[PDB]
This record gives C-alpha cells, sequence and structure tokens, in this order.
C-alpha cells in the first residue's frame, strides 16, 4: 500500500491486530524521548520496533559507575559515556527503518521551538518543575505528552493527550475523550466531599509518586540503593511533610514503602515501558482508547491501576 | 536482598521458548541477575519475526533463535552464563533428572502440547513452573506448583462436520479447510479424516428416515495434471454433487467451473483479491512448482511455504466461488489457514516482566503473595489493568497431576483401530510424548520403542465395555488408568469421546 | 437481579437471574466479581451481589 514490501513482511504480525493504517499513522509520526535508563530503553526498544518514523533520545548525563552493570541497550565497559550515545547503536539496529537520533544537551535548556518537531514527548526521570514546563510547551503545541518513571517494585505513567479522537471497533466509531493539564492531575485538592469519597479508592501508589518526585526534587536524584539507610530516613520525613500538607493521614503510605521503592528494577522497567509504548502507540495511531490519565504498577502486588485524577 | 541474590545468582533456570515472550524473558533474567539460564528453541529465525524478537534482526533470517539469543545478549554482558539448545523440549533427553537441574522453570511457548508436556516433566521433578501466555492485547501470567497449586491441565481447556466440508460449505472458513485437506491429500500424509470428494453417505441428503438414521492415486495416475485436477474437483465433483437433490432443495445450488470457460474470461498486494482466472491460473501455477519439491523431498503444509500457501489460497477462493461466496485475499486466508494470531513487542513485554516477578517471589520462599494476573486491555470496574488472583488448590478430579488418575472413553471397539487409539486419543487426546500402553489382565497394547505396527480393530485383542488399560509415559513419569465403555451411536463424525 | 458480565474484549451482555451460578456462565473462561473467583455453586446472596461478572480466557500464543 503506502509502505514497502519488507516492512509488509517485517510489521505482519502487528498489521494483523491494529490495521495497515494505523501503521501507516506510526510510519509517519516522530517520538521524543527524554532519559536512556531502565525505563527509557524498554520504551525506545519498543517504539522502535513498532515502526515511528523517528525516535529522538535525549539524555545529557553519563553512565555512571552505580549504573546496572548490565543494560539492553549499552555495552558492558561505558561508564562516563553520554547515555543516549552509548544507546544509539543497539537502539538503531533494532530496526533499521526507524530514524533513531541521540541529542545530548540538557532538556531545561532547550527551547519551546525544539518541541514542535514531534508527534509526542515522552520523559523519564526529569523533575517535577520539568515535567510541568513541557507538558505546557505541550498543550500550546497540540503534541501528545507522556512522563514515566519505576523505583523499586512500583512505576507509573501518565498522559495529556488534550482533546483525543480515535477509533475503536464496536465497524469502527469515532470517539473523543478529554485529558487534563500535569499541573492539575498532580495537585489534586482532597478538602471536598467529593474528593473525600474519591480518596477511599485512590490507590497509595499516587501519594507514593507525590513523596517520590518530592525527593528528585530536593535532592537532584532519585534514591539509590548504596545510600539507602540515609534516603529512607529522609524519605519518611517527606511522607510526613507531604501527607500531612494534603490534609491526608501521612500512614496512608505504610512505613515500610521504603523498602520498595528504591532503584530500577529491570522487570519493572519492562512491565512499565510496556504499558506506556503502547500508549504512544495508541495515541499515534488514534486506536483504540488511551488510559486516563494515571497507571500505577505494583510488582509486589501484580496490580496495576487506572486512576483518572486532576479534574 | 542477600538471600534473594544469593539464590538467583546461585541456581540455574529453564526458559522453554526463544519468541516473542523468550526473547525480553532472557533479557529480563539477565539484567535481574540470573546467573545460569538454559534457553531451548527447535525453530529458526523468520522475518515476521522482526516485529517482537528484539534480540534478531534481519541478518540472522534463518539461523536458530536459542544461539542467536545467546549471542546476543552476551553482546551486552559478556559475563552471562547461558546454554542454548537448538531442539524441542519434547526430546527425551530432557528427561526428569534433565528438569531436575532448575531451581526454576519458566514457560514461553505457543501452543498447548508443548505445554501439557512441561507441566508432565515439572511435576515429575517436583520444580517450580511459571506458565504464560499472550495474543495480540491480552495475556496472562501463573505459577504451578506441585502439592500446593492447580497444575497446568487441573481445568478443561477450550471443528467442522465431515459433510458440511465436502458437501454443504456455508462459510469461507469452510472451503479454507477444505483446501488444507486437499493439499494433504494430494501431497501430504493421506488421513481419512480429511476426505475431499463428496460425501455419498450424508444424512441431509437421504430420502428416506431408516437410512438417514445410518484422491491421491487417482491425481498420481494423471502426472498431477493441472488441468485434469482442476476439472476433476471444480466440475466434475461439482456436478457429481449436484446429484444430491435433497440437499439443493433450501440452499443454493454450487456452480461447477470450467477450466476453458474460466481461461476467456487498495491496500497490500496480499489484501487484494483477485478474479476467478487469476486464482485458477494460481492453482495450476502452484501445484507445478509442488510436484516439483514432492520429487527432491510426503510433503507438511506451511503457512511460509509461498507454492503450499498459493495451493490452498486458490483452491479455496475457486470453492467459494463455486458456492456463490466472495472470495478472499491470499492475506486473509493466511490468517485463517495458518492461525495466525495477532503479535507485538509490548504485550510480551509486559507478560515477561510479570514471569520474573512471581519468580523472584517463588525463590524468596514467598508463593503464598504469587498470583495468576491477567493482562486486560481496558480497566476492569475496580480499575484494575492487571487483575492478580490468588493460586488455587490443585483440583483432586485432574486426569494429570492426581494420586492414581483415571479417565473413561467411550468408542466402537469393533470399528476404531490399535493407531487410532494411539494417535488421536493417548498422543492427541491425553498428550503423551513417548507412551505404552497395556490391557489391565493378569498384554502390552502399545510399545514406546517403534515393534508393534496391531496398527487391527480393538475388540480383536479381547477389549470390550469394561477393560481397562494402563498407559504410561515414563519420559513423563505418568501413569493413565483409561477404562473402555463401548457404543455404536456416537456420530458420524465422533470417532470416541472422553466421558463426562 | 440483573448483572453483567464482561469479558476482555468489551463484550457486555445483561443477564437476569434469581439470587438462590452455574447457569449463568452459559469451558474456555474463568469469571471473577470483585477479585474473587466465581465457584458452578456460588450464589449472588452468599457473594453480595447486588453488579458486574468479569470474564478471562487463557491466552496460548507466546
Ligand atoms: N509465541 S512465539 O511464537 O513468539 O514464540 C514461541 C516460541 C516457542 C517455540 N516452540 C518450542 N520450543 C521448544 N520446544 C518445543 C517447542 C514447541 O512448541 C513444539 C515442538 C513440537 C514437536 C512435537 O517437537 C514438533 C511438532 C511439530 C513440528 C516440530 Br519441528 N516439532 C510440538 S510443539 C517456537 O519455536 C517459538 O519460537
Ligand atoms: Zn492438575
Amino acid at each position: 500500500g503506502g509502505i514497502s514490501e519488507e516492512e509488509a513482511a517485517q510489521y505482519d504480525r502487528q498489521i494483523r491486530l491494529w490495521g495497515l493504517e494505523a501503521q501507516k499513522r506510526l510510519r509517519a509520526s516522530r517520538v521524543l524521548l527524554v532519559g536512556l535508563k531502565g525505563l527509557g530503553a524498554e520504551i525506545a526498544k519498543n517504539l522502535i520496533l513498532a515502526g515511528v518514523k523517528g525516535l529522538t533520545m535525549l539524555d545529557h548525563e553519563q553512565v555512571t559507575p552505580e549504573d546496572p552493570g548490565a543494560q539492553f541497550l549499552i555495552r558492558t565497559g561505558s561508564v562516563g559515556r553520554n547515555r543516549a550515545e552509548a544507546s544509539l547503536e543497539r537502539a538503531q539496529n533494532l530496526n533499521p527503518m526507524v530514524d533513531v537520533k541521540v541529542d545530548t544537551e540538557d532538556i531545561e535548556k532547550k527551547p519551546e521551538s525544539f518541541f514542535t518537531q514531534f508527534d509526542a514527548v515522552c520523559l523519564t526521570c526529569c523533575s517535577r518543575d520539568v515535567i510541568v514546563k513541557v507538558d505546557q510547551i505541550c498543550h500550546k503545541n497540540s503534541i501528545k505528552f507522556f512522563t514515566g518513571d519505576v523505583f523499586g517494585y512500583h512505576g507509573y505513567t501518565f498522559a495529556n493527550l488534550g482533546e483525543h479522537e480515535f477509533v475503536e471497533e464496536k465497524t469502527m466509531v469515532k470517539k473523543k475523550v478529554v485529558f487534563c493539564p500535569v499541573k492539575e492531575a498532580l495537585e489534586v485538592d482532597w478538602s471536598s466531599e467529593k474528593a473525600k469519597a474519591a480518596l477511599k479508592r485512590t490507590t497509595s501508589d499516587y501519594f507514593l509518586l507525590q513523596v517520590l518526585l518530592k525527593f528528585r526534587t530536593d535532592k537532584g536524584r532519585d534514591p539509590s540503593s548504596d545510600t539507602y539507610e540515609e534516603d529512607s530516613e529522609l524519605l519518611l520525613q517527606i511522607r510526613n511533610d507531604v501527607l500531612d500538607s494534603l490534609g491526608i493521614s501521612p500512614d496512608l503510605l505504610p512505613e515500610d514503602f521504603v523498602r520498595y521503592c528504591f532503584s530500577e528494577m529491570a522487570p519493572v522497567c519492562a512491565v512499565v515501558g510496556g504499558i506506556l509504548a503502547q500508549e504512544i502507540v495508541k495515541a499515534l495511531s488514534q486506536r483504540d482508547p488511551p488510559h486516563n490519565n494515571f497507571f500505577f504498577f505494583d510488582g509486589m502486588k501484580g496490580n496495576g491501576i487506572v486512576e483518572c485524577l486532576g479534574p | 536482598p542477600r538471600e534473594l541474590a544469593e539464590a538467583v545468582a546461585g541456581g540455574r533456570v529453564l526458559v522453554v521458548g526463544a519468541g516473542g515472550i523468550g526473547c525480553e524473558l532472557l533479557k529480563n533474567l539477565v539484567l535481574t541477575g540470573f546467573s545460569h539460564i538454559d534457553l531451548i528453541d527447535l525453530d529458526t529465525i523468520d522475518v515476521s519475526n522482526l516485529n517482537r524478537q528484539f534480540l534478531f534482526q534481519k541478518k540472522h533470517v534463518g539461523r536458530s533463535k536459542a544461539q542467536v539469543a545467546k549471542e546476543s545478549v552476551l553482546q551486552f554482558y559478556p559475563k552471562a552464563n547461558i546454554v542454548a539448545y537448538h531442539d524441542s523440549i519434547m526430546n527425551p533427553d530432557y528427561n526428569v533428572e534433565f528438569f531436575r537441574q532448575f531451581i526454576l522453570v519458566m514457560n514461553a511457548l505457543d501452543n498447548r502440547a508443548a505445554r501439557n508436556h512441561v507441566n508432565r516433566m515439572c511435576l515429575a521433578a517436583d520444580v517450580p513452573l511459571i506458565e504464560s501466555g499472550t495474543a495480540g492485547y491480552l495475556g496472562q501470567v501463573t505459577t504451578i506448583k506441585k502439592g500446593v497449586t492447580e497444575c497446568y491441565e487441573c481445568h478443561p481447556k477450550p471443528t467442522f462436520p465431515g459433510c458440511t466440508i465436502r458437501n454443504t460449505p456455508s462459510e469461507p472458513i469452510h472451503c479454507i479447510v477444505w483446501a488444507k485437506y486437499l493439499f494433504n491429500q494430494l501431497f501430504g500424509e493421506e488421513d481419512a479424516d480429511q476426505e475431499v470428494s463428496p460425501d455419498r453417505a450424508d444424512p441431509e441428503a437421504a430420502w428416506e428416515p431408516t437410512e438417514a438414521e445410518a484422491t491421491k492415486e487417482w491425481a498420481k495416475s494423471t502426472g498431477y495434471d493441472p488441468v485434469k485436477l482442476f476439472t476433476k474437483l471444480f466440475k466434475d465433483d461439482i456436478r457429481y454433487l449436484l446429484t444430491m437433490d435433497k440437499l439443493w432443495r433450501k440452499r443454493k445450488p454450487p456452480v461447477p467451473l470450467d477450466w476453458a470457460e474460466v481461461q476467456s474470461q487498495l491496500g497490500l498486494k496480499d489484501q487484494q483479491v483477485l478474479d476467478v482466472k487469476s486464482y485458477a491460473r494460481l492453482f495450476s501455477k502452484s501445484i507445478e512448482t509442488l510436484r516439483v519439491h514432492l520429487a527432491e523431498k510426503e510433503l507438511i503444509w506451511d503457512k511460509d511455504d509461498p507454492s503450499a500457501m498459493d495451493f490452498v489460497t486458490s483452491a479455496a477462493n475457486l470453492r467459494m466461488h463455486i458456492f456463490s461466496m466472495n472470495m478472499k485475499s491470499r492475506f486473509d486466508i493466511k490468517s485463517m489457514a495458518g492461525n495466525i494470531i495477532p503479535a507485538i513487542a509490548t504485550t510480551n513485554a509486559v507478560i515477561a516482566g510479570l514471569i520474573v516477578l512471581e519468580g523472584l517471589k517463588i525463590l524468596s520462599g514467598k508463593i503464598d503473595q504469587c498470583r495468576t494476573i491477567f493482562l486486560n486491555k481496558q480497566p476492569n470496574p475496580r480499575k484494575k489493568l492487571l487483575v492478580p488472583c490468588a493460586l488455587d488448590p490443585p483440583n483432586p478430579n485432574c486426569y494429570v497431576c492426581a494420586s492414581k488418575p483415571e479417565v473413561t472413553v467411550r468408542l466402537n471397539v469393533h470399528k476404531v483401530t490399535v493407531l487410532t487409539l494411539q494417535d488421536k486419543i493417548v498422543k492427541e487426546k491425553f498428550a503423551m510424548v513417548a507412551p505404552d500402553v497395556q490391557i489391565e489382565d493378569g498384554t502390552i497394547l502399545i510399545s514406546s520403542e517403534e515393534e508393534t505396527e496391531n496398527n487391527k480393530k480393538l475388540s480383536e485383542f479381547g477389549i470390550r465395555n469394561g477393560s481397562r488399560l494402563q498407559a504410561d509415559d515414563f519420559l513423563q513419569d505418568y501413569t493413565l488408568l483409561i477404562n473402555i465403555l463401548h457404543s455404536e451411536d456416537l456420530g458420524k463424525d465422533v470417532e470416541f469421546e472422553v466421558v463426562g | 437481579i440483573k448483572l453483567k458480565v464482561i469479558g476482555q474484549d468489551s463484550s457486555e451482555i445483561h443477564f437476569k437471574v434469581k439470587m438462590t451460578l452455574k447457569k449463568l456462565k452459559e469451558n474456555s473462561l474463568r469469571f471473577l466479581f470483585e477479585g474473587q473467583r466465581i465457584a458452578d455453586n456460588h450464589t449472588p446472596k452468599e457473594l453480595g451481589m447486588e453488579d458486574v461478572i468479569e470474564v478471562y480466557q487463557e491466552q496460548t500464543g507466546g
């Protein structure tokens, strides 16, 4: 059709799932991914295999000694190399049909015009301040915005697809779903009787995220298992302050949560990266209802929950 | 944590399958710190694999999946210890002692028969098994542990009448199945259940209620001549069919096709539906190729052999035409004939991540916290996209994992051969791989070592409504007692039945 | 009670049964109510059923 014979042969098993028109939409789409750590590498791998037009992998950090000894896009012994540069050869090789590019400059320093070339932006390991900034830029220019992160056994994804139209098989029917800004999503008011009732059925993973975002804001990094005792102590204090601040019992997040939220566990990257990449695919292809607006994963319980928070 | 890390760096694990789930799972195990892995897969890499089997690139097409998966992993982690087997897990080299090597087995299979075998091996060896599967956007994981959980076969698991295929097709699938049957009749193992000629004894045909109540040779003798086959199949047979006047009182008669008459009549290429002439030409072309191939190497039908696939496409579309149905694209027919499961990277990635999380809980001595986890496409009413459920205890009535299991089978002991018992019943229905059947009477009936060949009606051995058989699979370390009932009111198409 | 069975593919059915479950579920499916597996001899009364039953098939690809 509008794809070559080689592409039809390669993409055969997914064209049989989502159709040739959806595959053609992916083929036209360019994605920015920020952060090439465990979760970012999974997302990159899934998007590149799916056959997007292009993926720009942006990371300004070096591979460090504390980074895992095994990383599937990075050769062992790359301590000190820029992480996106270190990821480029293996990532490109997953799918030569995709234009895979590297950017080594800090996302914070990027002008608003840098974003306009992309159909979707996906942020991993970024600060709350950065998430809000880029979501605002994406809303201006109608760009699909995603963020996600993993912490120990837990992980999350968030989407802001603005006013999002798609088709779904009942024959296709066209539907619309409306998302809110990430600032609203992260700053829910738990005062009203309505909110107080919502809270009963809200996963505590949403407060976990608030605690971990504030750690990242306060420390400039995430909790690390090398500084477990030091980081555990501060996380407990942040739990107290964050929850007290929202008028919620600190005990909604159990006291031993610190045992389960450290480091990047590869299977958690795979789950969270699989869910996030597939939402990107759905959003780009405008096929099937996207999760509105948070997915929370707890790998101890095997729970994966979709919460609509913000409005 | 120390104990768990030591278990993981210590012991040895087995991954059965190096495909969509298997490649993801191999990666996750290595990055999680599993320092000794064995990986088995019997297949070679195909271009259709490359949208989701990310350890394989185009240059690897035609090499062993398992061997390439290992090579690819060693490029990002040289210290991994991986053993790759280019082999089937069904091979008797993989005996109970082989399985006992492992602290954990993980399935990454795409069919039930192999999963049944692995279930039995893990029960025999008393090694925990993580079972999993995917299809499209959906999938699931679960843990199997002898004496603690249901086994893979504790619950019953989820078919065309001969006469609807041979005489009265009304759906494209009937025509597709007919063409597969035709391919096997012409070039494959001649099976009696795959007859393609009109059925001369069909209840709907018979006028009185007393009677209603009750191919390769020929193609060989023509040199596999396309035109002669076309006429026999698309002309001669249809006219014969039109004999059976009762059939066509109700429904649209089929319309026979004549070779010379036919000869003088967007999405992907393969998604186009061609005209009758083109399929008739494809049919001819494909036969001439297949006959040539049947001289170098009976053939086995494979959706990925262009000629075999073209044969089935053309034959089914001509038959569709004859019975006044719209013809179908090669792309559609490939799905249906090949039973292709649509598949993508993300579903397999999620399932593989869950496999390892379940594995960690097992090896951490926390099996009480293991779950069956379903992956949904959309959240359930409790907002759950991944739905965990507690593990169930062994089913006391399971025909596999119970103490001394027994089943009951109703057949006709006078018309059922000893080959049908080995193949349709003990091998296929009950999933034994290397079986040994003998009568319960103080009389070896089937032997593992191929002996016997019997392959004689059953009643000619001292077998009647009440006899009992002792089927062993020593490889599977599994014994099943089969109780026979006899009957003659089974059905035109039901040759045996497992009594429930 | 009117009950809703909902399958993975979003197939929504309105059933209608009496509160005193093998007949409702009418063997390639497993049936759940808010987390818990539905036995053949389960009753709505026994389960606190007013609602929605979820159905799950085992996939065999990989
Ligand atoms: N889901 S996927 O298709 O992406 O990947 C699945 C993976 C499973 C693997 N199959 C396999 N691997 C190891 N051992 C056995 C198997 C089998 O599935 C089977 C082998 C047989 C027998 C009886 O050995 C057989 C039957 C018919 C032909 C042949 Br040759 N052998 C039965 S089932 C697939 O290759 C794939 O990579
Ligand atoms: Zn069992």
